[PDB]
């Protein structure tokens, strides 16, 4: 769903980060890499390594993805269109790891922004991105 | 467990710093908003209808402690995580039936709550260690379900 | 998603269940309450027990909301509009729960109808099961 | 495990009708049409573009025999489904990288193929007990996770 107030938290939360969404976005991947280790089998050319600069850059694409998400909230599905092809079609990405990643996302939204991430923005953002993997998993639905 | 003598260094180094009286709640009542269905099982606690409502809701805060006394139970006791939660598991699977799944959500939310609190120090290598141990809680409990 | 050919699919292993689907669906009721007892806590004013009319009578429910599902597929979403709100607001049904149920679903559809559940049509279920049970569990999303 | 008696005599009773050489094949096959992203692990395998070209492929008949074969091994040393398959967890686990809700999955598959194969003969107690032991097999599996 989406409410008008968890577009307005997700709107927020984002509004917050700025700049710095890409190095986010590659520490919550690096996170997930360490904590989840079954997911470094997608990542075999990859150095998976704390200072890599390839997941340094993969970071900057999952925040950029997550930003053209936002910013068209009220249309992901025709917006990550593309994604959901690479990620369902072309990668065969087991869901599950739609879930692990997007809990190190709020790990790291919340290891950043502790003012901001209230229980009900912590809820917003949860939903969400929920939404967005269910978009990236919804070629094999 | 297993948890290397490093991991080990790690999720105990955080544990002493905890807030107990205050962690376990913000981690229940995080739960109880972010995963709603769950607030099922606290119709007995009072309003729950807004999340201002969960997070200075007393039997909430009340609540949450006795989990995190739980934790420091099992966090510490890692050799049979299996032991020390058997009593627990049989009050929550055959006799509140909670699916073991929401034992997955408490943890991660448990590791959400610690991150916010500890911060930058809540570094991944210390979050890997952590969920290791979320893990082996989650699965501690959900043992009587077999 | 659902494509031109799942909701062909399910609109012919429907076709193919007719009048039984009442009987199907008190059936995979039954299943669910004896295969993963959690799900019995809905239902304390239930006789959960092999005869029980209440079951009975819910099969019906199920079975009904399922086809008003099949016809409206391509919008459910308007169509359990009530059923979404009865559940996730007012029931707070485990979304676990939803995969217990069309788990169920599917094996009584299997156990009843073996030359019409094909793998593909096995697929076109499930995922059918899948889009109902994210509906209905949406006012949490 | 635990099994009733007569679960136990449900269990035993049905797999001894089990047409080992095609059930299994009929259960990993229909994995991986119904669950695609299983079939990142079998790209070795041939043409699995279409369900019918699943269906028809030697090496996924070949390989799904080996996995009865295991079950068969469980399902007839229920006391220690943990020891019977911690070589297989090890493959699977830090070998291949399955994630464990595979492990579900195909169970579920599997008790939807033998649903499929004794019509009504699988009634919801038979069924009720084959859960359990595809749960038990699931978790046995995962158990180097940890
Ligand atoms: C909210 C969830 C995620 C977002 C928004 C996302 C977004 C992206 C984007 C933007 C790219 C590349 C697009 C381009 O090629 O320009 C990408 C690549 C990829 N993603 Fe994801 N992704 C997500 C989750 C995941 C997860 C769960 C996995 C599996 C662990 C995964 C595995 C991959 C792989 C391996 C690639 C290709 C990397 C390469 O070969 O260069 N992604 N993702
Ligand atoms: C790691 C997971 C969890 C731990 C450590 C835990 C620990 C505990 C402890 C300490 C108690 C009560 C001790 C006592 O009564 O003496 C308890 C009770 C209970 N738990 Fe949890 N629990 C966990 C997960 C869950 C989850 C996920 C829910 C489901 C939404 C849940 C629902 C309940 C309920 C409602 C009770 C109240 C018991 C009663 O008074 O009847 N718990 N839990
Ligand atoms: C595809 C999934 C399912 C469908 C289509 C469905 C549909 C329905 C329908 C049609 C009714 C009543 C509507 C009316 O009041 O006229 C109902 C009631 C209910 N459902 Fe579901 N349902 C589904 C899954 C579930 C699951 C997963 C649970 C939890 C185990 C559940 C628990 C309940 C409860 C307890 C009621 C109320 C029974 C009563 O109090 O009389 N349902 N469902
Ligand atoms: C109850 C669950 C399962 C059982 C009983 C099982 C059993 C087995 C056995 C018997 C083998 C190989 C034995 C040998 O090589 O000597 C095997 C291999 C393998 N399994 Fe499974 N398995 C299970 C689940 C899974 C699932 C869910 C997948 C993931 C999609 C999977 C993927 C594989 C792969 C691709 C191999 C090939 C091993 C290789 O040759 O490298 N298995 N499994």
């Amino acid at each position: 769903v989406l409410s008008p107030a968890d577009k307005t938290n997700v709107k927020a939360a984002w509004g917050k980060v700025g700049a710095h969404a890409g190095e986010y976005g590659a520490e919550a991947l690096e996170r997930m890499f360490l904590s989840f280790p079954t997911t470094k089998t997608y990542f075999p050319h990859f150095d998976l390594s704390h200072g890599s600069a390839q997941v340094k850059g993969h970071g900057k694409k999952v925040a950029d993805a997550l930003t053209n998400a936002v910013a068209h909230v009220d249309d992901m599905p025709n917006a990550l269109s593309a994604l959901s092809d690479l990620h369902a079609h072309k990668l065969r990405v087991d869901p599950v790891n739609f879930k692990l990643l997007s809990h190190c996302l709020l790990v790291t939204l919340a290891a950043h922004l502790p003012a901001e991430f209230t229980p009900a923005v912590h809820a917003s953002l949860d939903k969400f991105l929920a939404s967005v993997s269910t978009v990236l998993t919804s070629k094999y639905r | 467990v297993h948890l290397t003598p490093e991991e080990k260094s790690a999720v105990t180094a955080l544990w002493g710093k905890v807030n107990v009286d205050e962690v376990g709640g913000e981690a229940l009542g995080r739960l109880l908003v972010v995963y709603p269905w769950t607030q099922r099982f606290f119709e007995s606690f009072g309003d729950l209808s807004t999340p201002d409502a969960v997070m200075g809701n007393p039997k909430v805060k009340a609540h949450g402690k006795k989990v995190l006394g739980a934790f420091s139970d099992g966090l510490a006791h890692l050799d049979n995580l299996k032991g020390t939660f058997a009593t627990l598991s049989e009050l929550h699977c055959d006799k509140l039936h909670v699916d073991p799944e929401n034992f997955r959500l408490l943890g991660n939310v448990l590791v959400c709550v610690l991150a916010h609190h500890f911060g930058k120090e809540f570094t991944p290598p210390v979050q890997a260690a952590y969920q290791k141990v979320v893990a082996g809680v989650a699965n501690a409990l959900a043992h009587k379900y077999h």
